[PDB]
């Protein structure tokens, strides 16, 4: 909104914004390793305590 | 030895290499079971860790096929010495540096390796655009004009495949290549990556001659030493390593003569005229269609390459 | 009858208000 003057200026009209913002992206990650050790029994089954 | 049964039924059943189908419209469990390959990404979850069948030795295998997977090299590169509005699949060429411990590593696109040949002395324009200072490239090589000057630039630029993964660092970056193997993209959404050259440096060897079609076109990247600077070249051919020196010998013709009329080689290791590289095989079909590579000012013309299987190879000295 | 929302501080006999119109200009972008 503006204010009305009553002197003689150059005045202003209805002044509006559009304004955007954008999103970011972030990518997080990491790196974790399981040895070939630990998957073969993973997927067999045994018999035996 | 009944246990042996169930370990061999474990085992035996290769995936079926043919399937009588009846008609495509029903899509039986039979030729869906032929024609689905596990995936490599899935949610974090046990469900859809056990349905991806991750957690397979060796290959996956819900709860060997001809496929390999990839192997990706992981390199730490400085954020000046390479540019993030590269596209995905560009060959890159790391150098080797000469201290003892680096930490960080020194790769190059092929427009950031034109700009160190350049100076000193289109595809040009798009170079000089991307990257606005040569001496923040031409100190990574620290003695280029010696080694360029002896002939020994080809043994110390090793190439290392297309890139896959550019995280937008802010001072080190770190990117991800696929130095052996099926080149696919790392992405959640698992999208293609076609290997892009640009255009007025990747001349065709097929069409430069102009009837047995193979499958596999391997591209070559040649390396050679001129007297206006060092070219950085690469070539599509359909043949033999043993037909590629030859022919790009003859390709090299004119240009050997010219490098010894402007220059005599006063001494004896001006000789080498460079050095070739197979850097993967492709299908000699769908290869090499064209494409365009747009900064934020220009373009330019380049090909792309589509479903690479980068294998690198070392330097075979074209004379 | 309504709220007027001014705060009023005594002095003395006399309860005078205070009354901030700046964020009734700056809202204009003007000079206060």
């Amino acid at each position: 909104p503006t204010i009305a003057h009553g002197d003689g200026r150059r005045p202003s009209k209805q002044r509006t914004f559009i304004v955007v913002k954008n999103c970011h992206k972030h990518h997080i990650s990491t790196e974790m390793e399981l040895s070939m050790l630990d998957l073969e029994i993973l997927h067999s089954i045994p018999e035996t305590p | 030895r009944r246990r042996l049964q169930r370990r061999i039924a474990g085992l035996l059943p290769p995936p079926a290499r043919r399937l009588n189908i009846s008609r495509g419209s029903e899509f039986t469990r039979d030729v869906r079971g032929l024609v689905e390959e596990h995936a490599q990404a899935s949610s974090l979850s046990a469900a859809a860790v056990w349905r991806a069948g991750l957690l397979a030795p060796g290959e996956v295998a819900v709860a060997w096929s001809g496929w390999r997977p990839p192997v990706f090299g992981d390199f730490l590169i400085h954020a000046s010495s390479f540019n993030n509005a590269e596209a995905t699949g560009t060959p890159l060429f790391q150098f080797k540096q000469s201290d003892p411990f680096s930490g960080v590593d020194a790769v190059f696109t092929p427009l950031s390796l034109f700009i160190l040949m350049n100076h000193g002395r289109g595809l040009t324009r798009m170079a000089n655009l991307l990257y606005d200072s040569p001496a923040t490239l031409a100190d990574l090589v620290p003695d280029f004009g010696r080694l360029v000057a002896d002939r020994r630039f080809h043994n110390f630029i090793t190439p290392v495949g297309p890139l896959v993964e550019n995280i937008k660092s802010t001072y080190l970056n770190k990117i991800t290549t696929v130095v052996h193997g099926p080149v696919v993209s790392k992405a959640i959404p698992r999208s293609t990556v076609k290997v892009t050259v640009p255009q007025e440096a990747f001349v065709d060897l097929d069409a430069w001659l102009s009837q047995p079609c193979p499958a596999d076109a391997r591209l070559y990247v040649a390396l050679t030493y001129e007297e206006a600077g060092p070219r950085f070249t690469f070539f599509q051919s359909s043949r033999g390593h043993c037909q590629i020196m030859n022919i790009l010998r003859i390709y090299y013709s004119p240009s050997i003569m010219h490098r010894y009329a402007v220059v005599q080689p006063l001494h004896i290791e001006e000789l080498t005229f460079g050095a070739v590289a197979c850097l993967g095989t492709f299908s000699a079909t769908d290869g090499w269609r064209r494409s365009a590579f747009n900064y934020r000012g220009s373009s330019l013309p380049v090909v792309e390459i589509d479903s690479f299987y980068s294998n690198v190879s070392d330097w075979e000295v074209i004379l | 009858r309504v709220p007027i929302s001014a705060a009023v501080i005594k002095l003395g006999n006399h309860a005078v208000a205070v009354e901030s119109l700046q964020k009734m200009y700056n809202d204009t972008q003007s000079p206060y």
